[PDB]
């Protein structure tokens, strides 16, 4: 009967911290809980032995604890290394449910954005297959939906989101974001438009051009 | 044939003389202890004591298949008891517990309220007696060990007779009418009425003194069955001899003279003779020992002449006893009497001696030659032969001559002499007169058909030995035909100068003024009898022979030395009676047909090797000059400062003795156990066979340069440009191998017993260093019957004892026992090595043959009748034969066979109170292999606190490791490599067999891959299991899966009450699962074979059961472990009264008994109270009431779980029955037979 | 200790099924040594949750999978992943592991995987030079449009009058619906773009791209 979640997701704050992360249990439990390390990219694997025994050889940043039903992991040097998904584990047979994954997301600069039209390419009417991509330069968060509307009407849900390592001079992530629409709704309009709405900008701007 | 006969004890006063504490003088006055027997029951009415009764030993003359029974009744202030030798009991009168601290198993020993029996019911079986081929009927005997001090101012030895019935045929009527000799000693200063002290010690023979001892008989030649039995328990001793007749048996022709201090002998005498014997002691004071007895007559019943003269003469002969001088060279103070002084006379002494002479000048006195005076003439003669020896005496006093063993002596002339002398004992004989002797030997030398080749008689005089031996009288006797020359036999005779006459002359002879001796000082009395051996020292006597003669090796001895004495030639083994052996003792009055062989020469200086001689510059060289891979062999040398005990008794002692080692370096001793328990603090056990040298290179490490002698030095003539001895004297870092090639000659019949022992000692401090001790034993074997590398043989177990004499002052290390950092202290006794009854390790097989080494060497007072107490071992002379008639001798070393049908714990006897006094018994333990149980642990008899460890952790137990237990815990997890878990057993019992499991955690099927069991007793003698052999380091192989069961046994079994196992291959974790097997000396828990459904349903009985028409619920059907429908008991009704009575046939005590639930329906039952009876005839309800309550114990504690209902205290009589009061849903019992056949 | 090696094939296409297992060198293993995992980041260990716990049971607590049917026993794990109907829900970086039982060098070995993508019509590319007044708009968004590349090794080319670094990495960009999501924007002058058009050099024979110049 064993129901476990983590918290947080993400996080940021400055230098010189000591935090402990952790999960509420259902009810009495062993000490030995697994915590895989997955930097984004990186096989997720143990460094803490049995959760109450540290490992030798390990670094001292890692530090697990607790037993019964809490358990606590210090940590004793911080680095921006934070984006690194935990999972709370339980070693037993009766059902476990585990934690959710904290995936923290990087802050950046303030900049406005940056307006980009690109008009859609012609191998989309000459293959009867619509691909219209319009990705937004200079934007955050990580939570921004590109809004693409049709007759008055809200889209959302359709366009994914990209978790990526922040640009060191870009501050870019990789969109790719495919429409999958019928034909019939893409030649009823014939001039499509890519609106940019941000705090920064008002009205909508729609100017012609040739095919 | 039931015997009921009966014992009482009693003290009297009497003196036997007839018909606070001082002496009186004349007769003096005494009070002195007697057995009295009642034969009918009334104890009241008793036959005449005769005057000739004393102390003569009751005798009990059993049959075979015949139960006899004895009883005693105490008349005395004291508890005692009766102790047998040679039969098996059960222990009720053994009067040596040890160390339980439990209750009265058997501590009635002393405690013997006025009256009580105690029967011991003794058995006689085929094992018991004596077979066809065996003597006729052999002899036992028997004396109290429960009291020590009484005992030894008691004295009340008895005898007994067991053999085979014959008086039911046609038998000769002269056995039994109760003739026994026996020997007693006489003291009671520390008795019960008890009384500076002026009271020596004295011995009486047959409880009379003075005169007052009759018994010498004589009768018709009739070949009566009389033996002779004797013992000694105090210091010092006395002469003994008889004079009739010698000891003779079958028709291997012995003149032994055999009466020693100490003697068991069974053997018969022959009464040829008609009239008086007489036996007498070598003692001047005639008030000591006088026995006299005078004759007492009843009937019993109703190869030519040849001329060989030849002429023996007498005549003196001056010698100088020392023809070297060494006195120059004082390095061990021996030249403290080389200086004149109070009693220093010379070496010219006179005497008138006696050897041949073949002329007859006699002018003045010629020079013989040497190597052939001292000794005596060699006489050769006939039966009825005449001979004629002229007879002269120098001096005027006279000398006299009197054949031995010559009885047909008649009168000349007449048959009566006129003169006031009718005897030949005082004949005078005129310095210079002519006399013969008329001689003539009996019929009895040639039997029928078979001529003797040749045998070994030897004559001297017997007439004035208060002055023969101050005179040198000894004459050789050979007497056989060609099947001599060279004459030089050794001899010993010591000069008694202080007798001689020819003392007096010399005083005023060689001090012109006495004025300062005084001439009645003791000391130069004691002085001037030096002793000689043939009257040659310093280098002056020598032998050689070779090979292929016709002619064998004669050697004789005459005086009884007041002493034991020890000679042999080292490197030429003797065959002594068809057994080889090296170091034979000197005792009088021997002589034997024997022939060495020269196989190799050798030049090693050695001496005559007493105790107390060769201190006089003796060499008595002999000179004889002429007419596969091996096994790795080291011998080491440590010094071991151990004090023995100060409880039961700053001082520390050093012991260095021989050992055995691996390598040149000490890096590894190879430490080994259980079957080489025989070190102790004893020399190494070698075993050896054939064709493999030992070249052992002897290095000490200690502390101080020593030497080794390997005591069988086979080495050539080396050493070449000049034959220089050995140094020996080997120091601490050299290499020095002794190394010799074993013989094949010294290697028995196959018939015999294949393997023979002999030992090893250090010839430069026998008394010095040896005596510190270094002693080490050897054994050398035949064949190849230990196969493979290491062999398991299995078929017999060998160890091996020693006794020796242990002081301070032998040992160098008087003074740095400080760690160098009233006079009881002085008397010390060396038993083995280790004191107060704590020297375990004589562990044997219960039924196989097996072979033993008597072994025993030093000073006088270390040699005594030894046997294991209550059991029989014999000797096979080419056929089978059983006598146990085999005690402690110097040197004479064989091998005994036997094996123990029962079981149990048993007793070294001592038969010396000095040793008997320091507390010493090594006993042995025996086991049955038959036990497979858990002992206390598996099923949780221990309890908690009982076992530690170091450090502890919440929410893991290490005890949930017993059998067939699992599931979450089953060990406990540690990150350190090793572990130890301590069970103590509550008492120590046998352990046979070790069993282990896997566990489970996670997802992996932990285990122990190996491990080694090691274990103690106190937790300061640590050792470990390095038996089985096939190597010195072996390691246990565990288990190989999850579900692996195995069994194992151990050849050698573990002693031990406490027991530590350390793991040191673990499997990932620190699996804990340990499972301990084990058994009692008993071996009394096991079913009596009903398993067997096919055995008889009448021989279980009971009151009532479950009786109806479906009625198949019999009590036999609940049998434990068994898979069935509704297979319980009930009983008729739901009642107490029903019990469960079993097929008993015999008197057994309890020691356990189990009861199970039953597994049908799944109900959990239990019994809170119950009760347990016992009965004899159905009438009587008698059990162990205790403490107001019944003892009462609780068990079931669930419907599955078995319960043993062990009853340690003795629930006596013929009919135990249980009863279950508390019970749960319905009555449903399950049992199971437990228990043995014995006793 | 003991190496995983994988042996079998990873794509997949609809018509036909192939048998996927994974092999150890030395059977120090148990009864019990089966389980399945991938990767799903910020989320379960499929998707939402673990494809099976319970040691040796496929079900955690509905939806038993008994058709994972299992060949051989003992000393060897495999099950076999339906990719006729799976399809997206099998592409995820693979790993061959099991939690080890002696932990003396490291617990848990782990697989390698590579990049896996359903299986597509055709690709090929066809960019078109951006105008001047398109660059005019203060900034130039310069991205490759790689998607569904086969064969799967293939090299990214940039050319644009300076060989820029560190931006041609290879991130681990998690997958979309069907789709991996890939771009390398860099900030390049407006002069440098106008002297040549960047191509995209991708090793495909049919495609075919005209150069429109607009002044
Ligand atoms: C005559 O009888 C008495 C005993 O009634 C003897 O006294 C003891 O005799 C033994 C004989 O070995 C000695 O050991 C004791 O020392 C004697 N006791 C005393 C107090 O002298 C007595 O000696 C006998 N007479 C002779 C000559 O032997
Ligand atoms: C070699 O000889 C020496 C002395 O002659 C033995 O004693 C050793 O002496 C050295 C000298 O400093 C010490 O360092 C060692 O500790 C001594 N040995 C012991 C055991 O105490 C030495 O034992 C001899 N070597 C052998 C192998 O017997």
């Amino acid at each position: 009967d064993i129901q476990m979640t983590q918290s947080p997701s993400s996080l940021s704050a400055s230098v010189g911290d000591t935090v402990t992360i952790a999960c509420r249990a259902s009810r009495d439990i062993r000490n030995d809980l697994a915590w895989y390390q997955q930097k984004p990219g990186k096989a997720p694997k143990l460094l803490i032995y049995a959760t109450s025994r540290l490992q030798s050889g390990v670094p001292s940043r890692f530090s697990g604890s607790g037993s019964f039903t809490d358990f606590t992991l210090t940590i004793n040097s911080l680095q921006p290394d934070d984006s690194a998904t935990y999972y709370c584990l339980q070693d037993s047979d009766y059902p476990l449910t585990f934690g959710g994954g904290t995936k923290v997301d990087i802050k950046g600069t303030v900049a406005a954005p940056s307006v980009f039209i690109f008009p859609p390419s012609d191998e989309q009417l000459k293959s009867g297959t619509a691909s219209v991509v319009c990705l937004l330069n200079n934007f955050y968060p990580r939570e921004a939906k590109v809004q693409w509307k049709v007759d008055n009407a809200l889209q959302s849900g359709n366009s994914q989101e990209s978790v990526t390592e922040q640009d060191s001079k870009d501050s870019t992530y990789s969109l790719s974001s495919t429409l999958t629409l019928s034909k019939a709704d893409y030649e009823k309009h014939k001039v499509y438009a890519c609106e940019v709405t941000h705090q920064g900008l008002s009205s909508p701007v729609t100017k012609s051009f040739n095919r | 044939a039931i015997r009921r006969y009966y014992l009482g004890a009693v003290e009297l006063s009497w003196d036997y003389r007839q018909s606070g504490a001082l002496p009186l003088g004349p007769s003096v006055l005494y009070k002195k202890t007697v057995f009295v027997e009642f034969t009918d029951q009334l104890f009241s009415v008793a036959r005449p004591r005769p005057p000739w009764m004393g102390l003569l030993g009751p005798t009990i003359q059993a049959e075979v298949y015949d139960t006899v029974v004895v009883t005693l009744k105490n008349m005395a202030s004291h508890p005692v008891s009766l102790h047998a030798v040679g039969v098996s009991f059960w222990k009720s009168s053994e009067g040596a517990e040890y160390e339980d601290h439990t209750s009265q198993r058997e501590k009635e020993d002393d405690k013997v309220l006025p009256g009580k029996s105690q029967t011991y019911v003794w058995q006689v079986l085929k094992e018991n007696g004596p077979t066809a081929s065996d003597p006729p009927c052999l002899t036992y005997s028997y004396l109290s060990h429960v009291d020590l001090v009484k005992d030894l101012n008691s004295g009340l030895i008895g005898a007994l007779l067991v053999c085979r019935e014959g008086s039911l045929t046609r038998e000769r009527t002269q056995n039994l009418h109760e003739f026994v000799l026996l020997f007693a000693v006489f003291d009671e200063g520390k008795s019960w009425h008890s009384a500076a002290r002026a009271q020596p010690a004295m011995h009486t023979v047959n409880g009379y003194v003075n005169r007052s001892l009759p018994g010498l008989i004589g009768c018709h030649k009739k070949s009566v069955y009389w033996h002779v039995i004797g013992m000694g328990t105090s210091p010092e001793v006395h002469s003994i001899f008889l004079e009739g007749h010698t000891f003779l048996v079958r028709h291997h022709r012995q003149a032994s003279l055999e009466i020693s201090p100490l003697t068991f002998l069974t053997a018969q005498t022959f009464l040829m003779d008609l009239g008086q014997f007489l036996l007498f002691c070598h003692i001047s004071s005639h008030h000591h020992g006088g026995m006299e007895a005078h004759v007492r007559v009843e009937s019993c019943a109703e190869k030519h002449p040849k001329t060989w003269v030849h002429y023996i003469a007498a005549e003196e002969e001056d010698w100088d006893y020392a023809p070297l001088v060494l006195a120059p060279d004082d390095r061990s103070y021996k030249s403290q009497y080389l200086n004149n002084g109070p009693q220093r006379i010379g070496r010219k002494y006179k005497k008138v001696r006696f050897m041949a002479y073949t002329d007859e000048t006699f002018k003045t006195r010629e020079a013989i030659q040497h190597e052939s005076g001292i000794l005596g003439p060699l006489l050769y003669g006939e039966v009825g032969d005449t001979l004629l020896i002229i007879f002269k005496n120098q001096a005027s006093r006279p000398y006299n001559i009197y054949p031995h063993g010559i009885t047909d002596v008649r009168p000349l002339y007449s048959r009566r002499l006129p003169k006031g002398v009718k005897h030949l004992k005082d004949f005078p004989i005129l310095p210079g007169e002519i006399f013969k002797y008329k001689w003539t030997v009996t019929v009895e030398d040639g039997p029928t058909k078979s001529d003797p080749r040749c045998l070994t008689r030897y004559y001297s005089s017997f007439v004035n030995m208060e002055r023969d031996l101050a005179s040198g009288l000894i004459g050789p006797l050979l007497i056989c035909y060609k099947e001599s020359d060279k004459r030089n036999v050794i001899l010993f005779s010591v000069f008694d100068e202080n007798r001689s006459w020819y003392l007096t002359e010399n005083i005023q002879r060689f001090l012109p003024n006495p004025a300062g001796v005084q001439l009645e000082d003791p000391e130069f009395q004691a002085s001037n009898i030096m002793h000689s051996i043939n009257g040659y020292v310093f280098d002056s006597l020598q032998l050689s022979v070779c090979l292929h003669e016709v002619a064998y090796w004669y050697i004789l001895s005459i005086g009884a030395q007041t002493d034991f004495l020890s000679v042999f030639f080292s490197g030429y083994t003797f065959k002594h009676k068809m057994v080889y052996e090296d170091t034979l003792t000197l005792f009088p009055f021997s002589g034997e047909t024997v022939f060495m062989s020269m196989e190799n020469p050798g030049l090693w200086i050695l001496g005559c090797h007493n105790s107390d001689f060769r201190n006089r510059g003796m060499t008595a060289l002999l000179k004889v000059s002429s007419c596969k891979r091996t096994r790795h062999y080291f011998i080491a040398a440590v010094e071991q400062l151990w004090d023995y005990g100060m409880s039961e008794s700053v001082p520390r002692f050093k012991k260095v003795v021989f050992r055995e080692f691996a390598d040149g370096s000490f890096t590894q001793p190879s430490y080994r156990g259980e079957l080489n328990k025989h070190l102790g603090l004893l020399g190494p056990y070698i075993r050896a066979e054939v064709e493999d040298n030992i070249m052992v290179t002897f290095k000490n490490q200690a502390s101080r340069p020593y030497s080794f002698y390997s005591s069988l030095i086979s080495y050539p003539d080396d050493q070449e440009q000049g034959a220089e001895p050995r140094h020996n004297f080997v120091q601490p870092n050299e290499t020095r191998t002794y190394f010799w090639k074993v013989q094949h000659h010294m290697a028995p019949t196959e018939d015999e017993f294949d393997c023979k022992a002999w030992a090893y000692f250090s010839d430069v401090d026998l008394e010095k260093d040896v005596h510190s001790g270094l002693i080490g034993p050897l054994l050398i074997c035949r064949a190849n019957t230990l196969n493979a590398a290491h062999g398991r043989q299995v078929t017999v177990q060998e160890f091996a004892l020693f006794f020796t004499i242990f002081d301070e002052t032998k040992s160098w290390y008087f003074t740095e026992n400080v760690e160098r950092n009233l006079k009881e202290n002085y008397r010390f006794h060396a038993i083995n090595g280790y004191v107060m009854d704590t020297l375990p390790g004589l562990v044997m097989a219960q039924n196989q043959r097996i072979r033993w080494y008597l072994l025993s060497m030093g000073s006088n007072e270390n040699i005594h009748s030894i046997h294991f107490s209550g059991h029989v071992f014999s000797v096979r002379k080419k056929e089978e034969y059983k006598m146990a008639v085999y005690n402690l001798y110097p040197g004479v070393f064989e091998t005994v066979e036997m094996l123990p049908s029962k079981v149990g714990i048993w007793r070294i006897e001592c038969l010396i109170g000095e040793h008997l006094q320091a507390g010493m018994s090594t006993t042995f333990l025996v086991y049955s292999k038959k036990c497979q149980t858990p002992l206390g642990m598996a099923s949780g008899h221990i309890r908690d606190f009982q076992i530690t460890a170091s450090g502890q952790y919440g929410q893991w137990a290490p005890k949930l490791a017993r059998l067939h237990y699992s599931g979450s815990i089953n060990a406990w997890s540690t990150k350190e490599p090793f572990s130890w878990i301590k069970v103590d057993l509550l008492a120590p019992m046998i352990i046979h067999g070790i069993k282990t499991q896997g566990a489970r955690q996670k997802f992996s099927s932990l285990y122990i891959s190996q491990f080694i069991i090691m274990y103690s007793l106190d937790g300061k003698k640590w050792q470990t299991y390095r038996g089985n052999s096939t190597g010195t380091l072996m390691v246990f192989f565990g288990n190989v899966d999850s579900s692996g069961i195995k069994h194992n046994i151990f050849n050698p079994p573990i002693i031990a009450r406490y027991i530590r196992l350390h793991p040191t291959h673990y499997s990932i974790r620190s699996t804990l699962r340990m499972e301990l097997m084990g058994c009692d000396l008993n071996s009394c828990s096991m079913p009596l074979g009903m398993e067997s459904k096919a055995i008889s349903d009448a021989q279980i009985t009971a009151s009532s059961y479950f009786t109806n028409m479906f009625a198949t619920w019999s009590p036999s059907k609940a049998r434990l472990h068994l898979q069935g429908r509704s297979n319980a008991w009930r009983p008729q009704v739901n009642n107490p009264k029903e019990w469960l009575q079993v097929d008993f046939q015999k008197t057994m005590k309890v020691t356990g008994v189990t009861t199970q639930g039953v597994k049908s329906l799944l109900t959990s039952m239990y019994v809170k109270e119950f009760l347990i009876s016992s009965s004899q005839d159905g009438h009587q309800w008698t059990l162990f009431f205790q403490n107001g309550k019944v003892k009462v114990f609780q068990g079931n504690q669930d419907s599955f779980t078995p319960v043993v209902n062990s009853l340690d205290p003795p629930l006596l009589t013929r009919y135990l029955r249980i009863h279950p009061q508390s019970w749960v849903h319905q009555i449903a019992l399950r049992m199971e037979v437990l228990g043995c056949e014995a006793q | 200790e003991v190496q995983l090696v994988e042996s079998g094939g990873g794509v997949v296409q609809p018509g036909r099924s192939l048998r996927l297992s994974c092999v150890d060198s030395g059977l120090t293993f148990s009864s019990y040594g089966m389980h399945w995992v991938r990767q799903a980041p910020g989320a379960g260990l499929e998707w939402v949750a673990v494809i099976s716990y319970d040691g040796n049971d496929k079900y955690y607590a509905d939806s038993v999978k008994g058709r994972f049917a299992i060949s051989r026993d003992n000393a060897k794990n495999t099950l076999y992943l339906q990719m006729n109907s799976l399809t997206i829900e099998d592409t995820a970086v693979y790993y061959c592991a099991k939690d080890l039982i002696e932990s003396n060098i490291a617990e848990a070995f782990w697989g390698q995987g590579t990049l896996v993508t359903v299986s597509s019509k055709g690709p090929s590319v066809f960019p078109l030079a951006p105008c001047s007044r398109s660059t005019s708009e203060s900034t130039a968004a310069l991205g490759c449009l790689v998607k569904d590349y086969f064969p799967e090794p293939v090299t990214v080319s940039w050319n644009s009058g300076a060989l820029t670094s560190g931006v041609h990495t290879f991130p681990a960009v998690l997958q979309s619906s069907g789709l991996y999501s890939l771009s390398s924007v860099v900030t390049v002058p407006s002069s440098s773009l106008g002297t040549a058009t960047y191509t995209c050099n991708v090793d495909h024979k049919p495609s075919n791209t005209k150069v429109d110049k607009r002044v």
